[PDB]
């Protein structure tokens, strides 16, 4: 199986910096990236950014910039080598930012291009005071 | 596909590739261990205790709570540490009473990696170019003479590897009867192989609730102690069906009194005695090794004319399997209340 | 062998309710292709047996589209949505992957 | 209708062979379980025990020397005896029943159960006064 | 020692008492009115005698690592007593003494 | 070389019990069966019991059990596998009992089967007050 566990909802005050962890298991975690898009209400889908855990290479989109950071943590040991975390940490708030975000992974199969994904983390709600 | 008016003997007893699976297996089993821990640094002095429970004076506690000194990553300094173990993995050396491994004065133990797992799977054997596997589709055949309609086939059907000494499990299903099939019954020195048809399906479990514990024992090394048992201390057992055993020792006195004249009495009894994993029977049940006592079905005898059975094991967590001189296995404790289902199939 | 293990045998059946016929075999029927070649049986009382499914779901010529088969592996249960007079006397099973073939026992649909 | 009757001597000497009586009503002493438990004054009691005809004549492990249980199938009595009354005995003590039962949770025939016990109704008291 | 379980009439007191659960328990709630005898309350884990009032009610003993409780619903000036616990775990001894008294004061 | 060494002859007490310990050498002992037999004066042979050394499974004459025991000790050093140990644990004397004891193994070639011997240990005689 593939799983994408996000932590909870929270409330923020506005100007703050908000964390959120996409923790996925399953699967080999080194291989495949981490897409992060967001959800705001009536303004349909808003694509975020990517991350490649191998090295950590990123890339944002443009409007955002200057105010998001992507980091991840592997598993390093000859045990347990599928797990692994991926931090998104987001500041500059606004009230606008109130929305709920994904983080999402490439589709499993060899055919499958880069962006249609398949596999989706349970939403995170942001609220901005 | 098939194949007529074509009569072969065959043999089980002085067949070939069994000898090489014998073999196979054993050098297979030995390329999944390399990888992994050895135990050099764990055969050390250990400082043992009764775990805390109700002990009694006559009857016995079954777990020891051991701390002992250990390196760390770093070699300087030294940590203190604890687990718990089995009465059949520490002896006493010779006020105080400290124990020891009792492995450890004859061989340093490998440590299976946790990843890889032991249940069993299908295999197929193939034939290569130039060769061929002839197959008896007989329903009466005792496995030794001419079989009067054999079948050839490209590869076998599935095999899967179990292990077990007494009590066969997960095996291939007799067709319509019960038969036992033997290499000379006058003879006692050989076994008899007993296969019936009806499974008989049995319960096992171990309803004790563990924890895993890792100790770093230097650069990339993981000793996954036994951490605390949380709950009851109770005792691992198994459940057959009390009706459904007494009905499947019904059919095979019926089918051991065709070779011994009609008026036999035939009675059952334990086993005989010798070392731990001859006496009861051996399995793997999800990763861990049972030794579970057989008194409690062989108690019968039989004349000529709701409920269930329990019946209580124990838990050995190294190995020594095929009685190698230089080899041994610590296998890692898992997590939760285990248990699995499975069919016996046969007797020996 | 092969034998088939029919049940049930006897399924008094109401008209215009429906019917489930199954078999289990010993061994997987498996064809040495990937096609296995199952087949069911009509029988009335003066007739000879005739066929109205040749696979696991593909149909006999001229067999209505009340009759269907399904299954796995061993398990092969045939299913009537609506039973008529027709439709009583004994079912069969049958296979295709070696010889020599089994056939079952006979079940009988009844009112 | 049961109730228990607590007699003593009441001003007792330490290093004493303390004696103690306890009277029942309705119930006889054959029937039940019976057990004794002292209170000092101000904390909680002290079970030192349960006793009954037949064998089951289990002590407390704090004392376990100097207590010995008595019945009197006769009068219809149950007695205590103390040996060597110290200075930390000056507690009331309490004659009562109690009721049996069974805690089960593992697997019967494997020894995996207990027995627990529990006072259903009690005494009056007498307050032994320890004192030169 | 007296553990003050102050508490307005009508409302729920939670009484904990013993030590933190092991294994497996049976827990017995007595009461010990003042200048009289005690008296039982609960003697199963969450059973209460015939006769006793209602409005006792006892945790389930299967839980493992946590306090004996004892909720109590609408106490009133006669439910004035001081209380004890009376733990069997199966893994511990045999206790030969009682909890620590927690005495109950209505508001 | 096959080599089968017993212990001596003894004197024992009525109703004791005695010890025989057969020792072989020159082939790999967890290979071959170890049986047991006796000989009594104007009675002929008769068979005890047989041990399988790799695991102790014995197996004893009707007329005998609850009387005899059997264990094995193996040789467990990477330099010297084939010395092992066999022990005889014989008790409920009778002075009927006084004969001749012989461990043996079953001959080395294929085709000839579990029972007929090749080698003898050289014997004990026991002896009963
Ligand atoms: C193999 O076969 C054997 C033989 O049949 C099986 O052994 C039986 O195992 C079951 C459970 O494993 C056992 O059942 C007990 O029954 C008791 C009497 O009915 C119950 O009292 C008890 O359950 C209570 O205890 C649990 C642990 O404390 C609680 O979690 C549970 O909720 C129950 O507790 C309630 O009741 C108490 C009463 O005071 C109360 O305090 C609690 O708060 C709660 O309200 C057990 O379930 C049988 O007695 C065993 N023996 C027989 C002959 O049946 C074995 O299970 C089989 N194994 C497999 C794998 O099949
Ligand atoms: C005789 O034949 C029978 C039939 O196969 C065997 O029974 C099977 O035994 C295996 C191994 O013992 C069982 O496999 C294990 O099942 C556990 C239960 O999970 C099941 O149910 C959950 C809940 O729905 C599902 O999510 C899950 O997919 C399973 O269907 C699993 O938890 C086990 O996984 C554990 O081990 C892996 C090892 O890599 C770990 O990575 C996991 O994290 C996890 O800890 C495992 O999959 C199987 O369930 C048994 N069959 C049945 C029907 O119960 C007998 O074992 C065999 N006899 C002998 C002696 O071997
Ligand atoms: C096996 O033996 C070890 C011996 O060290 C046990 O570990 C120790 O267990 C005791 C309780 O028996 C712990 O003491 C308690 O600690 C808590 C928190 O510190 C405190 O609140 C208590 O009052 C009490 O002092 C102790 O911490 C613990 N030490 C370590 C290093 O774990 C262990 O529990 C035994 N295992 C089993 C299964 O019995
Ligand atoms: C087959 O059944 C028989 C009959 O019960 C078993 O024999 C019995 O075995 C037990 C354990 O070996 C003996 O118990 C005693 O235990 C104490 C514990 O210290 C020990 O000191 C004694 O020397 C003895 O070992 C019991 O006495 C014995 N029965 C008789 C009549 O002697 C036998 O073990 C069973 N077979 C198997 C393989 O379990
Ligand atoms: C901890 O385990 C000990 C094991 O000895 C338990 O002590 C024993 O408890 C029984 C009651 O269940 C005592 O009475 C006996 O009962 C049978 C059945 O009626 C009776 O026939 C006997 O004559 C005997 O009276 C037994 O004396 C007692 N043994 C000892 C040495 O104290 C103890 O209850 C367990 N405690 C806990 C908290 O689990
Ligand atoms: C710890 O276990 C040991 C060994 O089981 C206990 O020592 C003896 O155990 C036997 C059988 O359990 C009893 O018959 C003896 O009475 C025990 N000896 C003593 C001196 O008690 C030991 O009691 C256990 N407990 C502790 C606290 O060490
Ligand atoms: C772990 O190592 C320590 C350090 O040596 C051991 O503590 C010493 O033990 C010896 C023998 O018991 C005593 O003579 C010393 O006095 C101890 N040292 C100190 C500072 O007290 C310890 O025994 C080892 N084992 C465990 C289980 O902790
Ligand atoms: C297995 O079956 C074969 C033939 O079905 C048996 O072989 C014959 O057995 C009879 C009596 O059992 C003898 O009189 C013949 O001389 C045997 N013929 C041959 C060629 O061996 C065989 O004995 C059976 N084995 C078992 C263990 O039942
Ligand atoms: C064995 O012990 C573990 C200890 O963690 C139990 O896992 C806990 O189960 C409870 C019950 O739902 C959960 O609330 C906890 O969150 C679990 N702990 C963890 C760390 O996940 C487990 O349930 C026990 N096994 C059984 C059969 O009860
Ligand atoms: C072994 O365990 C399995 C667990 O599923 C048992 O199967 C079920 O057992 C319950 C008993 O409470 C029955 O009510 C169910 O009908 C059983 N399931 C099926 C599909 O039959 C099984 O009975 C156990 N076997 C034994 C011998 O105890
Ligand atoms: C296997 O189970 C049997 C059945 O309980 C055990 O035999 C009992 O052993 C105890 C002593 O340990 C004796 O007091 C009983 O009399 C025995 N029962 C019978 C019917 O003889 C046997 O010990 C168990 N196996 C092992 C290795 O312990
Ligand atoms: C043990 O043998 C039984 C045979 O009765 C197997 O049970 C049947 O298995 C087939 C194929 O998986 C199923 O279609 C049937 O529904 C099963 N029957 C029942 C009553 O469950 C069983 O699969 C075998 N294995 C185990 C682990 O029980
Ligand atoms: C290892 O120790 C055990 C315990 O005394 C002993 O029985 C065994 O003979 C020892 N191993 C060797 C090779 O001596």
């Amino acid at each position: 199986q593939v799983q994408l566990v996000q932590s909870g909802a929270v409330i923020k005050t506005p100007g703050s910096s908000v964390k959120i962890s996409c923790r996925a298991s399953g699967y080999n975690f080194r291989d495949y990236s981490i897409h992060w898009v967001r959800l705001i209400p009536d303004k349909g889908f808003e694509w975020i950014g990517w991350i490649k855990p191998l090295w950590g290479a990123v890339s944002y989109a443009r409007q955002l910039q200057g105010r998001v950071s992507m980091t991840r943590q592997l598993s390093q040991d000859p045990d347990d080598p599928d797990w692994g975390v991926a931090y998104m940490e987001f500041s500059g708030l606004t009230p606008a930012d109130t929305a709920e975000y994904f983080c999402v992974r490439r589709g499993s199969c060899d055919y499958c291009g880069d962006f249609p994904w398949q596999y989706w983390c349970q939403g995170t709600v942001v609220v901005v005071s | 596909i098939h194949l007529e008016n074509v009569t072969e003997e065959f043999n089980m007893w002085k067949n070939n590739m069994v000898e090489q699976m014998h073999t196979d297996i054993i050098s297979l089993w030995d390329q999944s261990l390399k990888p992994c821990v050895k135990l050099t640094p764990l055969c050390v002095t250990l400082q043992c205790t009764n775990v805390t429970n109700n002990i009694t004076d006559d009857m016995r506690g079954e777990l020891k709570n051991c701390s002992f000194n250990m390196t760390t990553e770093l070699r300087d300094k030294k940590q203190k540490v604890y687990s718990l173990f089995y009465r059949l993995d520490v002896v006493q050396i010779n006020s105080n009473k400290e124990y020891r491994l009792i492995n450890c004065n004859t061989s340093a133990c490998t440590q299976a990696c946790p990843k890889v797992s032991f249940e069993p799977i299908p295999i197929h054997y193939c034939a290569p170019a130039g060769f061929a596997i002839l197959k008896c589709k007989d329903k009466k055949f005792n496995g030794t003479g001419p079989c009067p309609s054999v079948s050839t086939v490209q590869c076998t059907h599935g095999i899967k590897p179990v292990v077990s000494t007494q009590l066969l499990l997960n095996g291939s299903l007799a067709e319509e009867e019960v038969m036992i099939r033997s290499e000379n019954i006058t003879n006692n020195a050989k076994n008899i192989l007993v296969q019936f048809n009806t499974p008989v399906q049995i319960n096992c479990t171990r309803p004790n609730n563990n924890t895993r514990k890792s100790i770093r024992i230097g650069p990339g090394q993981a000793f996954y102690a036994t951490g605390d048992i949380i709950g009851d201390i109770r005792q691992a057992h198994c459940n057959v069906s009390k009706a459904t055993w007494n009905e499947t020792l019904g059919k095979v006195v019926k089918q051991l009194r065709k070779h011994f004249g009609n008026n036999t009495i035939i009675r059952f009894a334990n086993s005989s005695g010798g070392d731990l994993e001859v006496t009861t029977h051996s399995f793997n049940c999800g990763g861990e090794f049972f030794y579970c006592n057989t008194s409690g079905l062989f108690n019968s005898t039989w004349i000529s004319n709701n409920d269930s059975i329990t019946l209580p094991c124990r838990i050995k967590q190294i190995i020594n399997m095929w009685q190698r001189i230089g080899q041994c296995m610590y296998a890692p404790p898992i997590q939760g209340v285990i248990r699995c289902v499975s069919n016996i199939t046969g007797l020996i | 062998g092969v034998l088939m293990t029919q049940s049930p045998l006897s399924l008094p059946v109401r008209l215009g309710d429906q019917a489930s016929i199954s078999c289990r075999s010993s061994q997987s029927i498996v064809y040495s292709n990937g096609n296995t070649y199952l087949e069911w049986y009509l029988q009335r009382p003066g007739q000879s047996p005739k066929l109205l499914i040749y696979k696991v779901s593909n149909r006999f010529s001229g067999v209505p589209d009340r009759v269907s088969g399904s299954g796995s592996g061993t398990d092969f249960t045939l299913k009537i949505s609506r039973v008529e007079a027709e439709d009583l006397g004994v079912y069969y099973c049958f296979q295709g992957s070696h010889v020599p073939y089994t056939f079952g026992g006979g079940t009988k649909l009844e009112i | 209708q049961v109730h228990l009757q607590e007699s003593g001597p009441g001003l007792v000497k330490p290093s004493e062979t303390l004696s103690l009586t306890c009277n029942v009503s309705g119930t006889l002493v054959r029937d039940n379980y019976w057990s004794w438990i002292r209170q000092p004054l101000g904390k909680q009691p002290e079970w030192i025990g349960y006793v009954h005809d037949s064998g089951d004549t289990n002590y407390n492990p704090s004392l376990k020397s100097r207590v010995h249980l008595s019945l009197d199938k006769s009068k219809n009595l149950v007695s205590l005896r103390l040996t060597g009354v110290t200075a930390a005995d000056s507690a009331i003590y309490y004659c009562a029943t109690t009721k049996h039962g069974r805690r089960i949770y593992g697997v019967v025939a494997f020894k995996e159960w207990f027995t627990y016990f529990y006072m259903d109704v009690w005494g009056k008291g007498t307050s032994v006064t320890v004192s030169s | 020692a007296p553990t003050f379980v102050s508490v307005a009439p009508g409302q729920t007191a939670r009484i904990t008492c013993g030590e933190e659960s092991l294994g497996s328990r049976s827990v017995i709630w007595y009461q010990q009115r003042p200048g009289q005898a005690p008296s039982l309350i609960i003697y199963n884990n969450n059973d209460r005698p015939s006769g006793i009032p209602d409005r006792f009610s006892g945790s389930p003993g299967s839980t493992f690592g946590t306090t004996a409780t004892l909720t109590i619903t609408s106490v009133e000036a006669g439910d004035e007593a001081d209380y004890y616990c009376h733990i069997w775990d199966s893994r511990r001894p045999t206790n030969w003494v009682f909890g620590e008294g927690t005495t109950l004061i209505v508001l």
